[PDB]
């Protein structure tokens, strides 16, 4: 199997360990990751979708046309990038005049959007294409960890279009986490936003940090050992906002932040160097 | 060019659909002429061929939705007859786009209006037979 | 053929678009027409008098009316002609209002030409019409009532008091329906059982009522006055004729199973009596839980225990049917954000009704499911399972507001110190005394109303519940703690509704309930003749509305049974034996098997034939022909439509 | 003084019907059929720590209070978490309405400096979060290239992105100055 | 027990009850105080929630009543005395003088065309005119003319133009005595008069109308030929406001009950205005939207979604007439939490339902008790909705309380059954 590999911005520019773990895991699983040469920001929905819909859609359409020229479906392991690309794909597929406008914009770049590929999430690919049995067969050593799973808002919502899992009480990420031996611990307001989406992190950092602080308080009384996410935008929010909260209000949350790929690599016995925990501001 | 169109509609759903379109005041071209039958199963190829031979430029048949026939299964028989009629008509220079058959429920006035308008446009574009 | 043509102005509904002078003038000049007249309102009494006078004077033997759709007024003009001596089937209808005038307003000239063509087609058909005598069939003076709730009980008692022998089929072991489960009723707060039990006893004692409980209707065949009904009586494993309802078998039984009457919060034995006021007061054994220990067999003194009982098949012949199957309560398990079935102290309105009743499982004490202790804070949530497109329930359940307020008032009455809060979108206190009841909920009992549809219910570690909801009138989010949360679940069609609907052959409305013949003027009739609706079977409503509907259904079903005869339409196939070759390609095309072969010729049974015309269309040689829809008539109409 | 003659009453002068029609035509059609139940606001996580009230935004959009909406800071408190849209009993596309209102506000000049900085980063490098030297060395240590195969590595891709930005007008919206490569 | 019944009131409820009793084989009298039967249903243009034509479905039933062998129709008459008991009621009725011979009049209308005196038409609810001799509406049953002597000047032109000799200026009131076994009261309702709501300005402001007046105006056969026009200048309003709960749920006027139908017909009339005039702006001021019946919630959603009718949750404080005769509604938007002063070209008051004129006299004549809301009281609020504590007397329709057409029809059929039971038993 071959699938186009979209990196985004945060994973490849602040936390390359997630990218390394994903590459190693997908090489082990027998899936070829094809690089989307010349890809750019998806662009992050929070700012670009809020400022100008046409520009956001055009940039996302160019990103999609890269994968269309390679023949493959796009795989992304970021909730924000998945949301942006997936939303642009269904809009253009089910909207001919918008498609014509986007193609008129794209003509100057020597590209044309054809609506020929699908946008897929890393977790969804792991759950469906691979299955839990194959993932279990690859676990070299079970983990002894209590983890708080952060689904992120844009993994499963809007659920009418995505149709991956129930957005109120999902279980997909919990199952993928638990095949590793880690225990997915329930905590209050588990499905709450991290506060980074919609451009809020850069508009009002205090509000986003309040989101993150409420989530961290709930996770801490749940008595968890780590946070598992499938969004580099949530990953960065948690990791950097823990220290920001430490400096601002002095509250000391010392919960490591791990991407699902990093947790799978830990359960698969990958080298400690490949996880690149040095990029994390919260020590793992 | 104003095409001549003849319509056959079952008493229970398609005729009811036309009545619903009328009550809602849904306008459509006046070329069609509706003939009432109790069931679409009453319609056979002889009526369609007679209509085309007498000067009709289009023939419409309306029936209950499959599974909704008042008389249980007449519309199935009509559907078979209609497929055979579409087979037969082109052999004598009559385009099968001049013969339309649809399932219209008694409450589907808007669908009936759209069907009438689109069929009129098609038949007019085809021109005189 | 002397054809008289009557073009209706309908005020300005045809006249305004179509020239009822130019159209009458053409009709007078068309071959075989001996009169052409126009009247403002022909369906009215003066118009029918004009038609009758014309028939009597000019000797018209064919009547053509250019008026609205035949589906509206064909029977009207048919009985008009007869009172003036003509046969009913000599009359023709031209549709120039729904088909011509209301759909071609922007083309008056095209509208008039279409009206001329349609009247020409109508006269062409009328030329070849012939008299057909319609056959009368007797109407059985018996009624079946399906469902033993308040509506069904009312319908059965009304029919039996009017003298008709009535059957009442009830799937539960006892009658009462949902009204027997209620403690009190709004807006009066009177005891529901105290007023329902006498009616149940009346049903159980009536000479004209045959009560068949623990039974279901399996098959329905036939038509109005002539319904054949196959009913399946499930085995009680208790002899109804012998059992006295003492309850010793219940006392000795070792097995415990849920009591359906208590709605999942009450227990009884494998042998049980649903409630003390059951009618018939008889025991029932649920074999899913019976271990065949024979203790009930040994303790019974009447010898009423029958562990070898079998299901029984009953066949009845009735003239009318009244469906009164009621409803089920919405199951809010799918509303995950409210946590029903997951949070311990979240209950439904019907469960609260069972819990507040003195005869309920808790002896009338409102107690928390978690600890057996009275809640100090209670929240009610309105519109659960209703007015929600996220679950495909876009309708109002019409009673949840009032019974929510009633149960809040009852909780305040029993436990005055309790705090009660209601979360509502609209307060629909529309009925008689309902607005006063709504005001009394605040003035007298001090119930708190928050206009806000709750976003979430969160269970805290101590098992209390935080309702997170906006107060839209304060315009602010609130998170309030409560010891108990009650979901105001709506009403849905009962389990097995589709099976019975298909068995009878009825249609359903958009909300899933059974559809009435006309929303405004025939609320209790259906389009199936001889079948009527009563109560929540037709849609959610309160007890007085259901009782009124039951009485109306009784009247409507009594009308034809008093008449004793119905007319059969004669639009049936007829075989020309001299032309028929006995090819038999027509028999299988009749879904009712009306066609057989006698003496090598096709023969149609009038009773079985319904008049679809499929066989006639199938016959190549034309031996088969439908009355009133002959091939020559339709061919003439086709010819006139284009010439 | 508490006196304020304009802020405490709504007349036809505060209403812009063209704004409502524009939002509805651009994909906010559903806001026409809000019944103001308040489920959205109760579901909103930013609603209980900021003055942001999503239901009131929907109501104002329906009424046509353009100035009250586009100039509202709280409009930018929505994280687009979609909880309200998931729970709306009328199936209103709340997030689409919020984003259309934000687009109008940006066209009106209500843009945060940090959002403009993100846009300028995308213009300059093609990435909302461009790479830094520390991440470059981290990548080289783990066998990833020094630069990811993105607009960082391919100048022609950056040129295509900048052409898209120029064609869509984004440069003008954020006030990006090509000559000096700054914001004005 | 006598096998004859008396139905008082010729509305949809009374028509249904009389037809059901006649079809069951009982000889029935019908007494109607107006010259023709139909009630308020005949005045409506359409009906919610289907927007079907009211008259198109009511007229066949009126004709059936008028030509039934088991029904004796006595219009323009009033019940004067009721004596006796169940099965043994002696009823004295007075047929008021039409001054037109019912047996001779064909309702051609020539006398109307020739009459020179203009007078208000009761069927048009104070916004339509007719002559001193009039036929209330074309579908009237009986189709017969009536002369109102409060306006007749005795010019005799009607006598000259009448070819049937049906004009009778010397007619006198007639006394009728009937013996019946059961009585069904179906006297309906009157629309609440909002003149006393001084803040809304009905009767003072030119362009303030009621819902029933709007029904007559929008009716294609109404005084305006179905056009919604400003009373001030006869032009179409570009902005229309509807106010809910006028005369209802208001303790300031002693009306603490819900009228149960004003929400639905307000929404229906707004939809009809939008259908006729798509460019009109329609706004409704409501407290609660009571869309409880079958298909009503969907009707409300359709009002918002398909027609773009605006809903403001707030009971208006005042209606102010501007110098140009436009109307400013001053009301809080409680969901915006702010006071609004919006301008409109027409304001329609959603008036409620009250017991009809002369209700107390008939109630005392029969001897019935009334409920707290002022309507007739039933024997049991739950299990006997159409019975009274007086044996042999039954209630049907809005006589028992506000409700819509299907509820009244069901009540009429149930009352027919309940009255038939004693007559079937015979003792
Ligand atoms: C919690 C709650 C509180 C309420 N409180 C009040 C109140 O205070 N006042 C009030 O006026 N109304 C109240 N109502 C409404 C009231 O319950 C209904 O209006 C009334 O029960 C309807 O009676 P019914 O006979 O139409 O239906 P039901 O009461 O449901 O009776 C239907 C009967 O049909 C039977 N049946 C179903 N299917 C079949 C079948 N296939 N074959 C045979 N029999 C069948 C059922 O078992 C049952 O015996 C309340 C409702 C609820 C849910
Ligand atoms: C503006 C408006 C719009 C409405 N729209 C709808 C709608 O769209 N759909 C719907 O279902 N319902 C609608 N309704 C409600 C509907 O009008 C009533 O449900 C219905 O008219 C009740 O019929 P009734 O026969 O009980 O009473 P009425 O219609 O009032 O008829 C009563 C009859 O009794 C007569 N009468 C009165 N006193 C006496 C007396 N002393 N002696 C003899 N006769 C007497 C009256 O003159 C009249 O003929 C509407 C109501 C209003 C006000
Ligand atoms: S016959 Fe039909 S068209 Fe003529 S007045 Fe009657 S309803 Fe109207
Ligand atoms: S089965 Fe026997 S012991 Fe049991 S209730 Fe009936 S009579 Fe009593
Ligand atoms: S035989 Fe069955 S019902 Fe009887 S006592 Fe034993 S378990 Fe109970
Ligand atoms: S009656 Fe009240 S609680 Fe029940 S569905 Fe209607 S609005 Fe909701
Ligand atoms: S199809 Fe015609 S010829 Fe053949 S058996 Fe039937 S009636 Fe006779
Ligand atoms: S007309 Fe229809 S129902 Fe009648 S015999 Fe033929 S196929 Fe049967
Ligand atoms: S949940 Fe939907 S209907 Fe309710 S206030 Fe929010 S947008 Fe409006
Ligand atoms: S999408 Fe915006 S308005 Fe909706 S719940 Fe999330 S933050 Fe609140
Ligand atoms: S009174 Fe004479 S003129 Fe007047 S309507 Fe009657 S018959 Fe015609
Ligand atoms: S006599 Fe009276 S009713 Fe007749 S025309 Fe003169 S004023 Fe009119
Ligand atoms: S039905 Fe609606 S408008 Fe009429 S009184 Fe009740 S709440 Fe007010
Ligand atoms: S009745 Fe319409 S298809 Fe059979």
């Amino acid at each position: 199997m071959e699938i186009a590999y979209f990196l985004g911005c945060i994973m490849n520019n602040r936390y390359p360990g997630i990218e390394k773990a994903t590459r190693v895991l997908f090489d082990k699983l027998g899936i070829e990751l094809k690089d989307m040469e010349g890809a750019s920001c998806c662009p992050a929905p929070g700012v670009f979708g809020s400022f100008d819909k046409t520009t956001w859609a055009a940039i996302a359409a160019r990103n999609i046309t890269i994968a269309e020229d390679m023949g493959a479906d796009i795989m992304t392991e970021c909730n924000g990038c998945f949301g942006s690309l997936f939303e642009t794909n269904h809009l253009l597929k089910e909207d001919e005049e918008m498609k014509a406008k986007i193609n008129e914009i794209l003509k100057e770049t020597g590209r044309e959007y054809k609506g020929e590929v699908n946008v897929r999430h890393f977790a969804e690919v792991l759950y469906n294409d691979v299955g839990l049995d194959k993932l279990s067969e690859l676990v070299e050593k079970p983990l002894n960890l209590n983890v708080a799973v952060h689904y992120g808002c844009h993994f499963l919502k809007p659920s009418d279009e995505i149709n991956i899992d129930n957005p109120e009480r999902p279980t997909i990420l919990d199952e993928i986490v638990e095949v590793t031996g880690a225990k997915s611990v329930e905590y209050k307001d588990k499905m709450m936003c991290c506060g980074a989406g919609g451009g809020v992190r850069s508009r009002d950092l205090d509000v986003a940090l309040d989101f993150t602080r409420e989530k961290l308080t709930n996770m801490k009384e749940a008595g968890v050992d780590a946070i598992v996410n499938v969004c580099p935008f949530c990953h960065l929010q948690f990791d950097v906002g823990q220290m920001e909260i430490k400096d601002k209000f002095g509250e000391e949350f010392d919960i490591p932040v791990l991407h699902l790929a990093q947790l799978l690599g830990l359960a698969m016995g990958l080298p400690k160097e490949d996880l690149v925990v040095d990029a994390h501001q919260v020590c793992v | 060019f104003e095409p001549k169109i003849v319509g056959f509609c079952c008493n229970w759903c398609s005729y009811g659909g036309a009545d619903t379109a009328g009550t809602a005041r849904m306008q459509y071209p006046p070329n069609v002429r509706i003939i009432r039958v109790m069931c679409s199963g009453r319609v056979n190829a002889s009526m369609i061929l007679k209509a085309f031979s007498e000067g009709a430029d289009g023939v419409f048949v309306g029936g209950c939705h499959i599974g909704d026939c008042h008389y249980d299964s007449g519309n199935y028989k009509w559907k078979r007859r209609a497929r055979f009629i579409e087979d037969i008509l082109p052999e004598f220079g009559i385009d099968k786009e001049r013969f339309r058959w649809e399932w219209i429920s008694a409450s589907e006035g808007e669908k009936f209006q759209k069907t009438m308008q689109e069929f009129y446009e098609t038949v007019k574009y085809l021109g005189p037979l | 053929p002397k054809i008289g043509v009557y073009v209706c102005h309908c005020g300005v509904n045809i006249g305004g678009v179509v020239d009822v002078e130019a159209v009458r003038d053409y009709a007078a000049k068309l071959p075989n027409v001996v009169i052409a007249k126009d009247y403002k309102y022909y369906c009215s009494d003066p118009g029918q008098l004009e038609i009758q006078k014309d028939i009597k004077e000019l000797g018209i033997n064919r009547v053509v009316v250019a008026a609205c759709s035949p589906r509206l007024h064909e029977p009207t003009f048919r009985r008009c002609v007869e009172e003036a001596g003509l046969n009913q089937f000599l009359f023709e209808f031209a549709n120039i209002r729904e088909h011509d005038s209301w759909v071609h307003m922007d083309n008056p000239e095209g509208a008039t030409e279409k009206a001329k063509d349609l009247v020409r087609m109508a006269v062409a058909k009328a030329r070849l019409l012939e008299p057909l005598e319609a056959s009368k069939v007797s109407v059985d003076d018996k009624a079946l009532v399906i469902g033993g709730g308040v509506a069904g009980i009312q319908a059965a008692l009304d029919l039996a008091d009017m003298g008709f022998k009535t059957y009442m089929v009830e799937k539960r072991p006892s009658i009462s329906g949902r009204m027997g489960q209620l403690d009190k009723t709004f807006p009066t707060l009177d005891c529901s059982m105290c007023i329902l039990a006498p009616k149940m006893v009346d049903v159980g004692k009536h000479d004209n009522i045959e009560l068949i409980t623990y039974a279901e209707v399996k098959e329905v065949d036939g038509y109005i006055g002539n319904f054949k009904v196959k009913i399946e009586k499930k085995p009680r494993y208790i002899d109804e004729e012998l059992c006295t309802g003492c309850g010793s078998c219940v006392e000795v039984c070792p097995i415990e199973m849920p009591n359906y009457f208590d709605e999942g919060i009450g227990m009884t034995k494998a042998v049980y009596i649903p409630f003390p006021q059951a009618v018939p007061l008889c025991a029932t054994i649920d074999k899913d839980y019976c271990i065949e220990c024979m203790l009930c067999d040994e303790v019974c003194e009447r010898g009423a225990v029958k562990h070898d009982q079998e299901p029984e098949e009953i066949e009845i012949e009735v003239g009318t049917i009244i469906v009164a199957t009621g409803y089920d309560a919405y199951d809010p398990t799918e509303k995950l954000e409210y946590g029903y079935g997951r949070h311990t102290n979240v209950i439904t309105g019907l469960e609260l009704e069972r819990m507040i009743n003195a005869s309920g499982p808790t002896d009338g004490k409102v107690l928390k499911p978690s600890d057996g202790e009275k809640p100090k804070r209670v929240a009610f949530i309105h519109c659960v399972g209703s007015r929600d497109e996220q679950i495909g329930k876009p309708y109002c359940s019409r009673v949840c507001c009032m019974y929510i307020m009633k149960n809040a008032q009852l909780i305040k009455d029993k436990m005055p110190d309790t705090e009660v809060t209601l979360y509502y979108m609209d307060i629909r206190a529309f009925g008689k005394g309902f607005e006063e009841f709504y005001k009394r909920s605040q003035e007298k009992y001090g119930i708190k109303f928050i206009r806000g549809r709750p976003a979430e219910v969160i269970e805290n570690p101590d098992l209390t519940l935080t309702v997170r909801s906006e107060d839209t009138l304060l315009g602010k989010v609130t998170e309030y703690d409560y010891d108990m949360v009650v979901l105001g679940v709506g009403l849905v069609p009962p389990e097995g509704a589709e099976t019975l609907r298909q068995t009878i052959g009825l249609s359903k409305s958009a909300d899933g309930f059974l559809m009435e013949a006309h929303p405004k003027l025939r609320p209790v009739d259906t389009l199936t003749d001889g079948v009527y609706l009563a109560g929540v079977a037709q849609g959610p409503k309160d007890i007085p509305d259901a009782v009124a509907q039951a009485s109306g259904a009784a009247a409507r079903a009594a009308i034809p049974m008093v008449k004793g005869e119905v007319e059969i339409e004669p639009i049936i196939a007829v075989t020309d034996s001299d032309v028929c070759g006995g090819c038999e390609v027509c028999i299988e095309l009749c879904p009712f098997g009306a066609i057989s072969i006698e003496e090598g010729h096709a023969n149609v049974n009038v009773a079985l034939c319904k008049g679809c015309g499929t066989c006639v269309a199938a016959c190549p040689s034309g031996a088969m022909d439908q009355q009133h829809f002959k091939t020559e008539q339709i061919m003439a109409q086709i010819e006139a439509a284009l010439n | 003084t508490l006196l304020q003659r304009e802020e405490n009453i709504i007349r036809k002068g505060n209403i812009d019907k063209e704004f409502s029609e524009k939002i509805k035509a651009a994909g906010g059609d559903s806001l026409e059929y809000c019944f103001q139940c308040g489920t959205c606001t109760g579901s909103c996580p930013s609603g209980r720590r900021t003055p942001y009230r999503v239901r009131q935004i929907i109501r104002k959009a329906n009424v046509g209070l353009k100035d009250e909406i586009i100039s509202d800071p709280t409009l930018w408190m929505c994280t687009t978490c979609y909880s309200c849209q998931e729970r709306c009993p009328r199936k209103v596309k709340i997030v689409d309405v919020v984003k259309l209102a934000r687009n109008e506000a940006a066209k009106a000049g209500f843009m945060a400096p940090a959002h403009k900085a993100v846009g300028s980063f995308v213009i300059k490098t093609g990435h909302g979060v461009p790479i830094n030297d520390a991440t470059m060395e981290l990548r080289k240590a783990v066998g990833l290239g020094e630069l990811p195969p993105t607009t960082h590595q391919f100048p022609e891709a950056l040129e295509e992105v900048q052409k898209i930005i120029k064609a869509t007008g984004f440069d003008q919206l954020i006030g990006y100055n090509w000559e000096t490569g700054e914001l004005e």
